[PDB]
C-alpha cells in the first residue's frame, strides 16, 4: 500500500555510527518537521523542507570526546510549552538539552553504566525512563530533578537492559535485554502512582526500589532482545533472529490487566519476517497512529509493513547498517540513520 | 481486530491532548 522515494541523503563529518534518530512529534501542525540524530559525542538537529531539503539547524558536541550517545527522546516543558531533548549513552549521563539554543540545561548521574534507551511518558512530559547496562530501569521526574524509582534487583533483569516502552496511556512499561527476557512493570499501581505524586512534592528524595516485575518471559526469543514496543495491548519485540514477534502475556483470551505476576504462558500472534538483520542493536519504529512499522537491516535495506492489513526501500549508495528509523508525526517522511554516519530521507508517495 | 480498536481510541486520546497543546517551534 505505502510507497516512498529517496529524496536526499547526507553524511555527518564525524564518520562514526549514528545509533539514534527521532522526529519531534510535539511540534504543532503548521510548524517545521524537525528530527535529531545521535552518535559519537554528537547531537544534531535538522529541519525538513520541501523538495527533499534537509537543513542543518545546530550541532551539540560533548566536551568529553569519549562520550558515545546511543539514544535521544523529545519532550516539552509542562509550564512554558518550550521543547526539550534528552540524550544519553556510554557515559551513563542523562543530558537535558534546550533544542532552540543547543545548550545543555542540566544533567543526571546515577546509572552504574551506559544508558541504552530513553523514553518519555506519553501523558506526563516530566517522566523520563532510562534503561541501562547496570541491569536496571530508572524513572526520573525531570521537573523536580528526582529519581522516582529503580526497577531491578532480586527479580529484575540479569544482564543489560536494551529497550523499554510505555503503553499508549502510560500505565505500564515493557522492558527487554541481554538476558533474553521481557519484563512488565506496572506504573498505575497505587504504590507507583503515589511515588510519582511524591516526586512532585519534593533530606534527599527516597526512590522506590521495585525488585519484582508484574510479568516476565524468556520464551519469545533465544538471544539478546534489542527493541520492544507496545502495539495496543500486544507486544512487538525483536532479537537478531530475522523476525519481529507479535505476542501477548498469558493465554489467547487473557486480559493484559488481569495477568498475575506468576503468569507462565505467552501467546504468539504472528511474526514480521525479514533478512540480513542478524547483528545486535538494530531498532524498529512505528508511526504515531501505529499504521506503519519500519526496520532497517545490516546492508542498508529499509523494510516497511502496513499494520492495518511489505515494502522494501533500497538505494545503491545505502549499504551500511541502518541502526534506527523515525517517521514524521504525519508519516509523510521516514528518516534512516547508519553505521557510516549517513542519514537517508524517504518521502511518502 | 479488537486490538486495532484499542489502538484507534487510545491514539485518538493522545492526538486530542496534542491538538490542545501549542509547543514552541525548535
Ligand atoms: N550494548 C551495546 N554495545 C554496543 C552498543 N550497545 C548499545 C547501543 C544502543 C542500542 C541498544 C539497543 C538497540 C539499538 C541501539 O542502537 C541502535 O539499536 C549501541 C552500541
Ligand atoms: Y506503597
Ligand atoms: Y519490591
Amino acid at each position: 500500500k505505502y510507497s516512498f522515494k529517496c529524496v536526499n541523503s547526507l553524511k555527518e563529518d564525524h564518520n562514526q555510527p549514528l545509533f539514534g534518530v527521532q522526529f519531534n512529534w510535539h511540534s504543532k501542525e503548521g510548524d517545521p518537521l524537525v528530527f535529531a540524530t545521535v552518535g559519537s559525542n554528537r547531537v544534531t538537529l535538522y529541519e525538513c523542507h520541501s523538495q527533499g531539503e534537509i537543513r542543518l539547524l545546530q550541532s551539540y558536541v560533548d566536551a568529553d570526546a569519549d562520550e558515545n550517545f546511543y539514544t535521544c527522546a523529545w519532550t516539552y516543558d509542562s509550564n512554558t510549552s518550550h521543547p526539550l531533548l534528552a540524550v544519553a549513552g556510554s557515559r551513563g549521563i542523562i543530558r537535558i538539552i534546550n533544542p532552540i539554543t543547543m545548550q545543555c540545561i542540566k544533567h543526571y548521574v546515577g546509572h552504574g553504566n551506559a544508558i541504552n534507551e530513553l523514553k518519555f511518558h506519553p501523558r506526563d512530559p516530566n517522566l523520563l525512563l532510562s534503561v541501562s547496562k547496570d541491569h536496571a530501569l530508572r524513572l526520573w521526574n525531570i521537573q523536580t530533578d528526582t529519581l522516582v524509582a529503580i526497577f531491578g534487583g532480586v527479580e529484575g533483569h540479569r544482564d543489560e537492559v536494551l529497550s523499554a516502552d510505555y503503553d499508549l496511556l502510560g500505565e505500564k512499561i515493557m522492558s527487554c535485554g541481554m538476558d533474553h527476557s521481557l519484563k512488565l512493570w506496572r506504573i498505575n499501581s497505587k504504590r507507583m502512582m503515589n511515588a510519582i505524586k511524591e516526586s512532585y512534592d519534593y533530606r534527599p528524595f527516597i526512590s522506590q526500589k521495585i525488585h519484582f516485575p508484574d510479568f516476565s518471559t524468556r520464551d519469545i526469543h533465544r538471544n539478546y532482545v534489542d527493541c520492544v514496543r507496545w502495539l495496543g495491548d500486544l507486544i512487538l519485540s525483536k532479537s537478531c533472529e530475522n523476525a519481529i514477534v507479535c505476542w501477548k502475556p498469558g493465554k489467547m483470551e487473557d486480559d493484559i490487566d488481569k495477568i498475575k505476576p506468576s503468569e507462565s504462558n505467552v501467546t504468539i500472534l504472528g511474526r514480521f519476517d525479514y533478512s540480513q538483520c542478524d547483528i545486535w542493536y538494530m531498532r524498529f519504529s512505528m508511526d504515531f497512529w501505529q499504521k506503519m512499522l519500519a526496520l532497517g537491516n545490516q546492508v542498508g535495506k529499509l523494510y516497511v509493513w502496513d499494520l492495518e492489513v511489505c515494502t522494501t526501500l533500497t538505494h545503491h549508495k545505502c549499504g551500511a547498517a541502518i541502526r534506527q528509523t523515525s517517521f514524521s508525526r504525519d508519516s509523510s517522511i521516514l528518516i534512516a540513520v547508519c553505521d557510516d554516519a549517513s542519514i537517508w530521507r524517504w518521502d511518502r508517495l | 481486530s479488537s486490538n486495532r480498536q484499542k489502538i484507534l481510541e487510545r491514539t485518538e486520546i493522545l492526538n486530542q491532548e496534542w491538538k490542545q497543546r501549542r509547543i514552541q517551534p525548535v
